[PDB]
């Protein structure tokens, strides 16, 4: 299924 | 909602009954997990519709998440520690098994993860 979202910043 | 109802978190009729393992479980593990950086995505169920994720329920046959695992330490809903413990494992498995490795999410849920583990090698007899 599709991803989720960004959840951390790098 | 096309969710799912979140799972029960309150047993009407069950007696209030304390363990060390239970009272560990929510002031040392559940309480530290809680306001560890990554817990936020894992802190309510999943909503799917909110995120678009027609298929996750598809794929998740046993969602569980700490909010609810919270509240159900705090109305003395497991009847063992065990039962916790499971609801933890399930959490965990059910990231892994939905989102692709090395995702963010992933990533996560290792580090709380490996927290929780390190917690549970400690848990009272």
């Amino acid at each position: 299924g599709k991803a989720k979202g960004k959840k951390t910043q790098m | 909602s096309m969710n799912p109802p979140p799972p029960e978190t309150s047993n009407p009729n069950k007696p209030k009954r304390q363990t060390n393992q239970l009272q560990y479980l929510l002031r040392v593990v559940l309480k530290t997990l809680w306001k560890h950086q990554f817990a936020w995505p894992f802190q309510q169920p999943v909503d799917a519709v909110k995120l678009n994720l027609p298929d996750y329920y598809k794929i998740i046959k046993t969602p569980m998440d700490m909010g609810t695992i919270k509240k159900r330490l705090e109305n003395n809903y497991y009847w063992n520690a065990q039962e916790c413990i499971q609801d933890f494992n399930t959490m965990f498995t059910n990231c892994y098994i939905y989102n692709k490795p090395g995702d963010d999410i992933v990533l996560m849920a290792e580090a709380l993860e490996k927290l929780f583990l390190q917690k549970i090698n400690e848990l009272p007899t």
